[PDB]
């Protein structure tokens, strides 16, 4: 059911330092920490979406970034592909909470939020609901190990500021991810903008601060 | 003879191997302040599996329309089953049930019947009978109690 | 197991092995992180599973032991340097057997004494001062008179 | 002002035997 | 004392834990060459 | 002014805690390596 139209503007974020999140558990007190792990690199070209959708790849990480546009992004997609024949993931939120559900869903041509998205419902595997908590909302996918996890960080006012994204949930779901897809949440009968970056091994320098808190 | 753990002369005297220790200061082996307990510290057991409403259901299903629950993301905890009545009957394959409770395991699936007493000693792998054929059937490389 | 604290014990927690004296810290940590590391990568504070409290991990003492001995010749007396640890810390690991060397010095009062170079057990400390005849260190030396 | 100017698995560090004073 | 000289882990605990005694004993004689490699040139270094 | 280096830190080595760390079998098998552990303390007590 096509209900909406995007546009791809890939050339932004001519300064950009917002792809760091915490790599491990570990408290550190003013540390200078070197880190090769799965980083987003720093002025890289993250692909701008302007939607008044389309399937994208995974390729070992995804950093993901919306605008002030309370409810309207607040849904996501992972799977190797978009059927019933392979086990894939479904992301949803509602502002409070986070809902993760992965199953065989069947989805449709352009889902856009629950029977919107999937049309059945085969042999499930795992289900999991997360705590309770302009503005800014970062997010960050990775499937090492088989294990999910998910950074976040919201934060106030985007290239004029630094935030390091601390863990959320680190669902140990193993399934092959390879392309994903996002939610709009169209009114049933936009403006919405958000960012799709691609991590990469890199290695680099995190400072903590007295109180283990990525500041640069 | 020189017992080197006698006393700290006899521990110079085995460090430097000679009976004639000349005046001075000699290093002749590190102290160490032994771990009195063990401790050992796990977060709180709250995500229990649902085995407790498994064996406490009212009614199971038939023989042959048994229903497979799965049980996966919770702490297996056997040591609650002893609640009911005691004339559980145990019989294990490839693992055991004393060591059970300290192993993982991916994915677990529990299936439920009734039978008559006859039948009770057909539900292993390998056997033959008309419940074990046409009712239900354990594969030969069965993991499990 | 129950938590001991300001005690050489063995903990575990949530697999984190390891050995060392637990005490109260003032580290913020945050509610993701469990376990702090320093600059060399050494686990130096941890978090309770179960009270999330955030708990210093010191090693347990040890150091270099030293014989003071003015030569077989003169006399079997011998003095030892417990080197880089305060003297309650030995008398705790003495009167309570938890400290590796064997042999145990008798301690008759006056003869303990605290140096910057470690507990001194055996020798007496005398306000009188000479030419240093068996260097010590910090400059505490010892001799036989 | 020279003083002010210049400021665990088995490593022990040895103090000297001169102190400062 | 964090780097593993070529074997599975550098705890030496988990070694001991994981893998056969047998099996260990070739992973623990790897890290302590390795650690007997790094005590060496240290105390070369010292003394230079 | 003239500033020159008199002495450097002292410093002891276990050679045991260091490369085992209260390990029974990585002892065990540390002392069939020689006497290394003697030279290495021999040579921190001489630079000492």
């Amino acid at each position: 059911q096509c209900v909406n139209l995007i546009t791809t503007t890939q050339s932004y974020t001519n300064s950009f330092t917002r792809g760091v999140y915490y790599p491990d558990k570990v408290f550190r007190s003013s540390v200078l920490h070197l880190t090769q792990d799965l980083f987003l690199p720093f002025f890289s070209n993250v692909t701008w979406f302007h939607a008044i959708n389309p399937v994208l790849p995974f390729n070992d990480g995804v950093y993901f970034a919306s605008t002030e546009k309370s409810n309207i992004i607040r849904g996501w997609i992972f799977g190797t592909t978009l059927d019933s024949k392979t086990q894939s993931l479904l992301i949803v939120n509602n502002a409070t909470n986070f809902v993760i559900k992965v199953c065989e869903f069947q989805f449709c041509n352009d889902p856009f939020l629950e029977s919107g998205v999937y049309s059945s419902a085969n042999n499930c595997t795992f289900e999991y609901v997360s705590q309770p908590f302009k503005n800014l909302r970062e997010f960050v996918f990775k499937n090492i190990d088989g294990y999910f996890k998910i950074y976040s960080k919201h934060t106030p006012i985007f290239p004029q500021g630094f935030s390091a994204l601390e863990p959320l949930v680190d669902l140990p779901i193993g399934i092959n991810i390879t392309r994903f897809q996002t939610l709009l949440a169209l009114n049933r009968s936009g403006a919405a903008d958000y960012y799709v970056g691609y991590l990469q091994p890199r290695t680099f320098l995190l400072k903590y601060n007295e109180n283990g808190t990525i500041t640069d | 003879a020189v017992d080197c753990a006698l006393d700290p002369l006899s521990e110079t005297k085995c460090t430097l191997k000679s009976f004639t220790v000349e005046k001075g200061i000699y290093q002749t082996s590190n102290f160490r302040v032994q771990p009195t307990e063990s401790i050992v510290r796990f977060p709180n057991v709250t995500n229990l599996c649902p085995f407790h409403e498994v064996f406490n259901a009212t009614t199971f299903a038939s023989v042959y329309a048994w229903n497979r629950t799965r049980i996966s993301n919770c702490v297996a905890d056997y040591s609650v089953l002893y609640n009911f009545a005691p004339f559980f009957a145990f019989k294990c394959y490839g693992v055991s049930p004393t060591k059970l409770n300290d192993l993982c395991f991916t994915n677990v699936y529990a299936d439920s019947f009734v039978i008559k007493g006859n039948e009770v000693s057909q539900i292993a792998p390998g056997q033959t009978g008309n419940i074990a054929d046409y009712n239900y059937k354990l594969p030969d490389d069965f993991t499990g109690c | 197991t129950n938590l001991v604290k300001n005690k050489c014990v063995n903990f575990n927690f949530n697999g984190l092995t390891g050995t060392g004296v637990l005490t109260k810290s003032n580290k913020k940590f945050l509610p993701f992180q469990q376990f702090g590391r320093d600059i060399v990568d050494t686990t130096d504070a941890v978090r309770d599973p179960q009270t999330l409290e955030i708990l210093d991990i010191t090693p347990c003492s040890f150091g270099g032991v030293s014989v003071i001995t003015p030569g077989t010749n003169t006399s079997n007396q011998v003095a030892v340097l417990y080197q880089g640890v305060n003297c309650t810390e030995v008398s705790v690991a003495i009167h309570a057997d938890q400290l590796t060397p064997t042999w145990r010095v008798y301690s008759t009062g006056s003869n303990v004494f605290q140096t910057r170079a470690g507990c001194l057990i055996g020798a007496e400390y005398v306000n009188n001062s000479y030419e240093c005849d068996i260097p010590i260190g910090a400059g505490v030396c010892a001799s036989y008179q | 002002l020279l003083f002010n100017k210049v400021t665990f698995n088995g490593l022990t560090v040895l103090p000297p035997l001169l102190t400062d004073e | 004392l964090s780097s593993k000289f070529g074997a599975i882990s550098s705890v030496l605990n988990d070694i001991l834990s994981r893998l056969d005694p047998p099996e260990a004993e070739v992973q623990i004689d790897r890290l302590i060459t390795g650690r007997l490699q790094s005590l060496q040139t240290y105390v070369t270094q010292q003394l230079i | 002014t003239e500033i020159l280096p008199v002495s450097m830190t002292k410093t002891s080595v276990d050679c045991t805690m260091y490369i085992c760390g209260d390990s029974t079998e990585c002892s065990n098998l540390l002392l069939q390596y020689g006497s290394f552990c003697t030279q290495l303390k021999r040579a921190l007590t001489g630079i000492a």
